[PDB]
């Protein structure tokens, strides 16, 4: 039997709702988002860390020149310079006095330590949702995941659970994601070959182990002043220190819906957001034929004293009378109100206590003892306690969340100015009979 | 020192050092009873909802004041036009019973 009903998406608060197929007994149904998964689809294009200025020793075919050439590595820097005649431990270091050419070179490395600190530059497309569920129909439990799309039949058993797609659309991740030592930014990245010097992304290579790392960190070789061998130089900051003290805090802060970022694979776990249609093909044999199930007499419902809160604040007795032992499935015939109780056990004549979780400051739902709907009726006052620490079971309508005394004031001033505007209508034709009659 | 964060329906998450974080949901405990007199409803209704219950109000104030406003417009006009086109006219008399079944 086919069933179709809208999960909210919330990790942790069951779901429930009753199932009735002609000629067979109610069937409770519980689902529970046990956890969720927000996996997008990632492309990794470079890794990026510190840089270590590798500068070689200084060549000086100092009686003669040198001619500055090509290389691939990492913002190779070149500069061939007049005359230098250099000096070591050990004083001249060649023969012509002015004839000597001195070349400086520099390029960059990764840092020993990048294999441990280093960041990961990720684009990420439309992410897909996934989702635990703790389906309890009659007295099986089944755990299963199910991707939410609307087509895929993720399958414990027997089950055949299509979850339908997600109401709104929400990924917390940008177009451009950094991850760094496990914490997420939303960071625009440059693309791969535009290294600006002195911001993220400086150095580029597709791996830490890669040999065709691209680097451009604003080397500038400056002409040697003193006598002893030197290569002078400066250089911007490096891209990634900087963005290290100016990254802002994570995603795993900023994100909303309460989602939990995490690494590997990147994922936004525990959200809640939107409403899932989730179509449940219950098994046959798990129904049970309407004579099996004890049928009730007659029941009423008392409600002792109820709040409308996040938690289970209120109480409800029903007074039954069956004419065979057995049990029942229970359920709350209204969007706000939810039973914490499924199933319960009827003795002939009996009461039982059945907790429920209200946001209308009024106990106006219905109630079914294995069928026989009952009405509830009370007053729900605010509760006392301002802060919980556990989500509300139950959306805020407007029907329900007015009570029935603001809805007796409401309707008496709108009638009263209707009635008003009513007598007036009547009292124009009936003058303008008048009137008509007059003539 | 201390710190004053506004907490709502959706919740609130707070982390304190290396401290697991805490989460933190508002229930409506607004001042006043949703059933006691209108004037409780009315602080409790606003303290949840103000500009909701701000608009409400102004409905019920439009509506009584369009209304009456509107009933005794029609009253007026049809005591006018049967005050006037026999009643009123010079030198014409309207005894009793078809003057005093509406005028005065």
């Amino acid at each position: 039997f086919e069933h179709a009903t809208t999960v909210p998406n919330v990790p942790g608060i069951p779901y429930k709702a009753l199932v009735e197929r002609a000629g067979y007994a109610p069937l409770n149904l519980e689902i529970t988002v046990v956890s969720s998964e927000l996996t997008p689809s990632t492309n990794k294009e470079y890794v990026t860390c510190k840089f270590h200025t590798v500068i070689p020793s200084p060549q000086v075919k100092c009686c003669g020149s040198l001619e500055c050439k090509a290389s691939s590595k990492a913002d190779y820097t070149c500069r061939v310079f007049g005359g230098v005649y250099p000096f070591m431990w050990g004083g001249a270091q060649c023969f012509c006095d002015s004839e000597n050419t001195q070349l400086s070179e520099a390029y960059v490395e990764f840092a020993p330590d990048c294999t441990i600190d280093h960041a990961v530059a990720l684009k990420v497309h439309t992410a897909a949702l996934k989702v635990g569920l703790r389906i309890v129909y009659g007295n099986t439990t089944a755990h299963l995941d199910t991707f939410v799309n609307g087509v895929t039949p993720g399958s414990s058993r027997d089950l055949k659970v299509i979850a339908g797609p997600i109401s709104a659309a929400f990924s917390p991740f940008d177009h451009k994601v950094v991850i760094r030592k496990g914490l997420v930014y939303n960071y625009d990245f440059p693309e791969y070959g535009a290294m600006k010097p002195g911001a993220f992304g400086d150095i580029q290579a597709s791996s830490l182990y890669a040999t065709d790392i691209v680097a451009r960190t604003d080397i500038r070789l400056l002409k040697p002043s003193v006598k002893n061998i030197h290569v002078p130089y400066t250089q911007a900051v490096s891209g990634y220190e900087m963005w290290k003290n100016n990254s802002g805090r994570p995603l795993q802060e900023t994100a909303p819906f309460g989602c939990k970022i995490e690494v590997e694979p990147l994922r936004a776990s525990n959200c809640a957001y939107g409403h899932i249609p989730i179509s449940i093909d219950i098994p046959d044999a798990a129904f049970v034929r309407s004579s099996e199930s004890p049928t009730i007499l007659e029941v009423s419902c008392t409600v002792a004293d109820c709040i409308y809160s996040a938690d289970f604040g209120g109480s409800l007795t029903l007074q039954y009378k069956a004419d065979r032992e057995g049990h029942c499935p229970v359920h709350s015939h209204s969007t706000t109100a939810v039973l914490k109780e499924a199933t319960t056990h009827v003795t002939a004549t009996g009461s039982i206590t059945l907790h429920f979780s209200t946001s209308s400051p009024q106990a106006n739902f219905i109630v079914s003892l294995c069928g026989k709907k009952t009405t509830c009726n009370a007053e729900c006052k605010p509760p006392a306690d301002h802060i919980i620490g556990e989500p509300h079971k139950v959306d805020q309508e407007f029907q329900a969340a007015v009570s029935k005394t603001s809805w007796n004031w409401l309707l008496a001033l709108f009638g009263g100015a209707s009635s008003l505007i009513v007598v007036g209508l009547i009292v124009l034709v009936c003058s303008s009979m008048l009137i008509n009659t007059r003539r | 020192t201390s710190r004053n964060f506004s907490v709502g329906r959706e919740g609130l998450e707070y982390v304190w050092g290396n401290h697991e974080p805490v989460r933190v949901w508002a229930q409506e405990s607004a001042p006043g009873d949703p059933h006691g007199w209108p004037h409780e409803i009315i602080i409790h209704y606003y303290h949840r909802h103000p500009v909701y219950t701000v608009i409400v109000l102004c409905g019920v104030a439009l509506a009584i004041l369009v209304g009456t406003a509107s009933s005794a417009a029609c009253i007026a006009k049809a005591r006018r036009d049967c005050l006037t086109p026999y009643a009123l006219a010079p030198n014409a008399t309207v005894p009793t019973a078809l003057a005093v079944l509406c005028c005065i």
